[PDB]
């Protein structure tokens, strides 16, 4: 801890709230954020100045609860908010949202008590730069670009073998990407998020991110709390060179937390009582990650819904916080392929037409031609008798069967699950393996030679197979 | 009566004052104020008002002034702040200023009052209950004590 | 509040009477965010910008009687109060007239360019109004929109002022700026302010500021999420000034900005936090009292300005000062009080349709709903005359669609114009960083004047023979120059381009 | 202007705002309204006492703004407010909103410094009576009749050549009136209100109205200054006999500008915060404007609108403020006509049944008669083929264009700008010569004949032209 | 605040009738025009004063009340 030796502070005058109505020692005020440890009956009580405010007397406030204490007191100030032991030993290992030990002791890894204000670079420090990223997905890295040291916007509903796939992330952010690979969440169910510890086995490299949870009761400071101490996080792992890419779990606990926050201040309060600058706290977040220079830092954008909100203030920020769309298909799904989620509404922003130019923009923009191609082919031409489709709309509905099929692909999650073992991709492959067959090239290739197989040489030399 | 203010002033009152040492002294001077709103005339006529200048002047003027310099200066702190319309508030925060300062006291039981200083638990109170002595409790004697054993005991004919 | 002492009154009890500290510097009385009650300062100078402890200059406005209330001079929360005062009566001072051009600015100013040693003429105030009504050049000093629907369809000139609102994730962000590439050689120096930007946007922003060019031309405001009222909300009020180096040379001064908001509840949630009343939408008039302020400044100004405006200097110069309102097109969200108000303010108006960005029509905007005050008022012969019979003949090609399907069989009166709308119609998209030239625009002044293109209608043709059209046009047409020079409806040159328009038919 | 020599007063207490947190010479009080010039900085300051309360000390306002000063001061007390220069001498000099020399030094004409207050009459005083009013403008005058002395409400869009019609005012209310005609504007476009000093030569009768405008950043007192002074005004025209009729531009202006009145007051205002007394300031406001014993005091009514106010207390106080309703065409306009306007919804409220009787509930309601019959004749017969329609029908289409045509008419406007002579017109050639004639008679009479061509002599002697 | 209220300054000595609404009552004054702030009015603000009442009526005795039928031309 900081100082906070020496109890400081004195009584808390009208006891109300976590929020001090407090006598300090009233000459004494810190920073407001900078703490205040008191004893709180036998735990040690502590509050970061919720006000700066003279006498002693300003707020200073905790996710707990106040009953039962004398208005007086005395409340040591911790010099330091903010730092708390920080830094990448914790991956693996399981933080409270505290950073306590959370599990039998999950221990992760004690740091440096690391302040969680780590913040914005210079223009050039992270990357003044553009730095573009994939892993090879086997059907998917290869389906759309990425920018790398960031968050991408993600929709999708349901079945994604997001646990699947994240081993695929294990098998890339952790293997088939070094840098380091981090993930946090909070607010889920109890057993189920055990369950999480269950498939923490499942991709069993669970090692990679400290587990640290909200276990959504936590209060709003509480459930708000963990992420600049993430920054004190990859103030290692980013910092550490080793790419910082964290796993992002909640929006609406995150939009309605700020909304509970705000309304807590009483203040008035972003528009409908949120948090006034949840947004602008977007702007140092995404201010926090970057490819960096240091590492890249990187994030895993997926939104607790903010009641999926319309216009979303949140989506108008997590659009442009998208540098792709997404959407999950159940119906691919339903196709149930090794692909088994919806290409449509998911690819990188600029991808086809330029910045791959052609490379995109052929393979990848002509590649949006045939979705067309089967989406009337399929679609159009399953209106009625086919037979008027020419029998490239019935090898769209090959790029359908076929390379729909192909696009079926192992994936590195599967193998790390189902043991189906996946790779990271070579659009290659896609922009001529399966944009060259999958238009006009070997399109004999079988759907199922396709079919859960990989790159055309997997899809096409299962097409060897057939 | 808000006192707080008041509570500011009993403040500067051990503080100046006692650093002036008129915690006593003007405990004198601040007796002699107390006297002057205490004249009720001097309330009748005590906020018509508008110059709290002229307030402090037909104060300390018409009181006779024992207060200090700084009470008169004071006077113009207090008096400017109106503040002044509270005149016991620090009154008996001063007497709780030099008394707490030399608190020492008890409070009778079952008994007529005591109040004898005691700086311990015990310590003038066994002194004075074992002194006495008084031993009557008169106020309290009886009715009172055996009122209160016997009051939890009526508490017990809670059963009826 | 004042029993607080109870140490100054200890004083008091004397010091009531005992006095005398007036200073330039008394207390910060009380610390929270950059907002201290504060001491000394006593008569101070106008909302005294008080040159703060390893701090900005602090501006305390009217004067709070007891302690004043002090604004966040960049931190606001770092520390406890009772600074003294770290003072100066000074407020708005900004390095001024035409020196530092080109060389980027902060919020601060042009020490956040790299080189950040542009050297302006030297510190004013940051304000600014309107030119003189009497004291006023009507500039109709044509643009060109880079989009030639736009240019033909709104020409103007320095003087003016228009509302915008680009649509969400195309187009507002970004707009337009092929028009500043057709505006690298603008020559009336441009500036944009942007409110809270997100830097790489401005970095690889800045590959176009190589790339379109030309950032010389002028630097730019500075503004990011951690932008103050300070730097957000008194942005745009902050940049009204110096442009008279240009305007007050009585030479153009033309300059932009877009989307503040968060100058209104910058602002406005400061007049929260000032305790300040909020208007509707939690923010005053102060909209329109800022556009009565701010915005009612733009105007080409008299040669009787720079007579003055330059003090006889420019002795007659028409002080040009151009530009333009650009609210992003959002949320639908419309007459939105201020917006209403500075609706009721806008001399020009864009009513902008995502839906043909939507459409991903390179085309997007609302067709003539947007509403310019100027316009053709700034066109040429070719351009107000050659090219008139736009948006009413585009409510045709519309209007003509229209009821085409539910009852049916448009003759060639809709075909033959609906589509002949639609043809040409499809012939208006402009992508993002398309810039207009004048002899492009002739294209249409003869060919669609000619009816020309109808031969290469076809779209393939229509574009193709478009090309042979501008290819071995530019072949046939080296003279267009003087033309491109000329404001055209030039009869013996309009004969001219039938003659390279039969060109354009096979060749051009 | 007064007193106020002596300095006065004494400081400002709490320097906040224009409104007086002020010492003064604290016995001295003003009336509210009793003027207080100090010097502010370098300029003489002034606020006529916003409030009236003791200690010298009340609100006293200004347009201005007051950083920089000392709270300490001493500010002159103007006896008087309301006291400037004021009479009919003003007229076609440029005053500014202060009435100061608007121009190079617009110099209206320094006149009693004259209190704003100038109020209402007795019952009897501006008379106890009607009048009525008309200038004949050509199709116009006979088509509404109007009452003189007062304002009526005004619905119309654009291409009104209301400069034109004004000239044609110029040529009336100048000239085919004399009755003393001022006018007054607030709130303009800055080289386009010089560009109304253009059109002000463009009638060039600019000297009938002194110059006096707003420029609407005029602050809110600014912005909703002039009027009462425009009674010291009318304390010539109207009280000069020469009856006052002024041209009155912004409501909008005024009506928002008495909401922000309110407002900056912090009181319970009119509803939505309005100026709750600003309808008062209309009683206030047509008791000042009446065809009086002094002279007619009368005022051109045209609302800067109210945002165009649904239901509009404005215009619910401007209809009966509106003796004839109002519109303008731009289908006349797009008619083109000399008579370029929307007669639709524009009439004199009791003309036609009454009140004229017959003379209008003959000629003018059975006019209206006829415009049913161009009505449903031009339009329903216009449906399909007319044939059906009785030519009646068809010469209520003479009606259009025999007689709509002879509407078209030059007018003293035009001849004030297009030097299309017009006229003050005689509704007797249309109560008779277009009632006959454009109902029965001379129905030959072309519409060119009738056409841009004035009283039935113009445009049935036009018919003699044809 | 009985008519104009922005005259002068607070502290004009407080001047005081104990009446609330005494004003010209009884049916002599009928037919000479009034004001509504007074019974004065042009021409003659006179009328047959049958002297100063207060206005403010409660409802007639129902049980004491003629019900009448009193026919309506
Ligand atoms: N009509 C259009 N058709 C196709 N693309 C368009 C159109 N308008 C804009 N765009 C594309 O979108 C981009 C403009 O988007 P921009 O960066 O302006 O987001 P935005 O319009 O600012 O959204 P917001 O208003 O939400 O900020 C340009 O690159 C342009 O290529």
């Amino acid at each position: 801890h900081h100082h906070h030796h020496g109890m400081a502070t004195g009584k808390i005058v009208q006891v109300i709230g976590a929020v001090v109505d407090v006598e300090f020692p009233q000459d004494a005020v810190p920073r407001v954020y900078d703490a205040l440890e008191v004893q709180n009956g036998n735990e040690r009580l502590v509050l970061e100045v919720q006000q700066q405010l003279g006498g002693g007397i300003v707020r200073t406030i905790a996710m707990g609860s106040s009953d039962g204490l004398r208005r007086g007191l005395d409340v040591k100030d911790l010099e330091h908010p903010i730092e708390v032991p920080v830094g990448k030993a914790t991956l693996g290992r399981i933080m409270n949202v505290l950073g306590e030990p959370v599990d039998m002791k999950g221990e992760i890894g004690e740091e440096e008590r690391w302040a969680i204000h780590r913040a914005a670079p210079s223009y050039e420090e992270l990357s003044n730069s553009q730095e573009l990223l994939e892993t090879g997905i086997k059907v998917i890295d290869l389906m759309a670009p990425f920018a790398k040291g960031g968050k991408v916007g993600l929709f999708g509903g349901a079945g994604v073998g997001k646990t699947v796939n994240m081993m695929e992330l294990i098998r890339n952010i952790a293997i088939e990407h070094s840098g380091y690979s981090v993930f946090a969440g909070v607010g889920e169910r109890t057993r189920e998020g055990n369950d999480f510890y269950h498939e923490m086995t499942d991709s069993n490299v669970i090692d990679k991110v400290s587990l640290v949870y909200g276990q959504m009761n936590e209060p709003p400071g509480n459930r708000l709390r963990v992420a600049l101490t993430g920054l004190t996080m990859a103030e290692k792992f980013r910092d550490e060179g080793r790419d910082v890419l964290l796993f992002v779990d909640n929006i609406y606990r995150y939009t309605l937390a700020g909304t509970e926050v705000s309304a807590l201040l009483g203040r008035m309060p972003s528009a409908v009582g949120y948090q006034p600058t949840l947004a602008e706290e977007m702007g140092v977040l995404q201010e926090r990650i970057t490819s960096t220079k240091t590492g890249s830092i990187t994030s895993v954008q997926a939104v607790y819904v903010p009641a999926d909100d319309l216009t979303d203030p949140s989506p108008a920020t997590t659009f442009a916080h998208l540098d792709a769309t997404v959407v999950l298909s159940r119906q691919i799904a339903s196709l149930g392929i090794y692909p088994a989620v919806d290409p449509l509404d998911s690819t990188s922003r600029q991808l086809d037409p330029l910045v791959v130019g052609q490379e995109h923009y052929d393979t990848a923009r002509g590649v949006q031609s045939i979705l067309q191609r089967y989406q009337e082919l399929k679609d159009i031409i399953a209106i009625l008798g086919m037979d008027e489709l020419s029998e490239e709309d019935k090898l769209v509905v090959a790029r359908a069967r076929k390379i729909q099929r192909f696009l079926s692909q192992p994936f590195f999650v599967a193998e790390v699950f189902t043991g189906s073992p996946g790779k990271y991709v070579s659009l290659k492959d896609t922009i001529r393996g399966f944009k060259g067959i999958m238009e006009g090239e070997y399109d004999h290739l079988p759907e199922q030679a396709f079919y859960m197989v990989g790159s055309i040489e997997e899809a096409v030399e299962k097409a060897k197979k057939l | 009566e808000f006192i707080t203010v008041a509570r500011p002033y009993a403040k500067a009152a051990f503080d100046f004052a006692v650093e002036h040492q008129s915690v006593e002294r003007w405990q004198d001077m601040l007796a002699f104020a107390a006297e002057v709103t205490k004249n009720e005339q001097m309330a009748e006529l005590l906020s018509g008002a508008l110059a709290p200048e002229t307030l402090a002047e037909s104060f300390i003027a018409v009181a006779g002034e024992q207060l200090d310099e700084n009470g008169q200066n004071l006077i113009r702190v207090m008096a400017e702040n109106g503040r002044l319309n509270a005149l016991p508030d620090v009154l008996e925060q001063f007497i709780h200023l030099r008394a707490v300062s030399e608190a020492t006291a008890e409070v009778d039981v079952i008994s007529a009052a005591a109040l004898s200083e005691q700086q311990l638990a015990k310590i003038s109170a066994a002194m004075e209950k074992r002194l006495s002595r008084k031993v009557k409790l008169n106020a309290k004697i009886d009715k009172s004590v055996m009122a209160g054993v016997i009051i939890r005991a009526g508490d017990m004919v809670i059963d009826g | 509040n004042s029993t607080e002492i109870s140490e100054l009154i200890k004083q008091r009890i004397a010091q009531f009477n005992v006095v005398s500290e007036a200073h330039n510097e008394g207390t910060i009385v009380s610390v929270s965010d950059g907002v201290i009650r504060i001491h000394g300062l006593a008569d101070a100078m106008q909302g005294e910008m008080i040159s703060l402890p390893g701090n900005r200059y602090a501006i305390a406005l009217n004067l709070e009687r007891d302690s004043v209330g002090a604004v966040v001079m960049g931190p606001y929360a770092d520390l406890a109060e009772g600074m003294k005062v770290k003072a100066t009566g000074r407020i708005l001072e900004v390095p001024v007239g035409r020196g530092l051009l080109g060389r980027v600015v902060n919020t601060l100013g042009a020490p956040i360019d790299g080189k950040g040693p542009l050297d302006h003429d030297g510190f004013s105030a940051v304000e600014a109004i309107a030119p003189g009504v009497i004291e006023r050049q009507s500039v109709d000093q044509p643009v060109q929109t880079g989009y030639k629907a736009v240019d033909s369809m709104i020409p103007i000139g320095r003087g003016q002022r228009e509302l915008i609102i680009g649509d969400r994730q195309t187009g507002k962000t970004a707009l337009a700026i092929d028009a500043i590439i057709n505006q690298r050689d603008s020559g009336i120096k441009a500036i944009y302010v942007a409110i809270g930007q997100k830097a790489s946007t401005i970095s690889n922003v800045v590959r176009k500021l190589e790339e379109h060019g030309a950032l010389a031309n002028t630097i730019v405001v500075v503004a990011t999420a951690s932008e103050s009222a300070a730097l957000q909300y008194l942005a745009p009020y902050a940049g009204a000034a110096m442009g008279e180096y240009f305007r007050d040379r009585g030479e153009d001064a033309l300059i932009i900005y877009d989307d503040l908001s968060k100058q209104a509840v910058a602002y406005r949630q400061i007049s929260l936090l000032l305790r300040r009343p909020p208007g509707r939408e939690a923010f005053p008039g102060d909209v329109f009292y800022l556009h009565s302020r701010l915005l009612e400044r733009a105007a080409r100004v008299n040669a009787e300005y720079v007579e003055a405006f330059t003090k006889g200097e420019v002795k007659g110069k028409t002080g040009s000062l151009t530009a333009l309102p650009i609210i992003e097109t959002q949320a639908g969200d419309v007459s939105a009080f201020v917006p209403t108000n500075v609706i009721s303010i806008t001399d020009g108006q864009i009513f902008l349709e995502t839906n043909l960005f939507n459409a991903g029509i390179r085309p997007a905007v609302n067709p003539g709903i947007s509403v310019s005050r100027v316009g053709g008022a700034a066109q040429t012969k070719i351009m107000k005359k050659l090219s008139g019979g736009i948006r009413t003949a585009l409510a045709q090609y519309r209007e003509l669609a229209a009821f085409s399907q539910f009852a049916s069989d448009l003759d060639d009166a809709t075909r033959n114009q609906l589509d002949h709308g639609q043809k040409v119609t499809e012939l208006l998209k402009q992508k993002q960083y398309a810039p207009m030239s004048v002899a492009q625009q002739s294209l249409v002044l003869f060919a669609a004047e000619r009816g020309y293109l109808a031969d290469v209608e076809l779209s393939k043709i229509g574009s193709f023979e478009a090309a042979l059209l501008a290819y071995v046009d530019r072949d046939h047409a080296p003279l267009m120059q003087e033309i491109n020079q000329t404001g055209g409806y030039n009869d013996e040159i309009e004969g001219k381009l039938k003659g390279i328009l039969d060109s354009f038919k096979a060749t051009q």
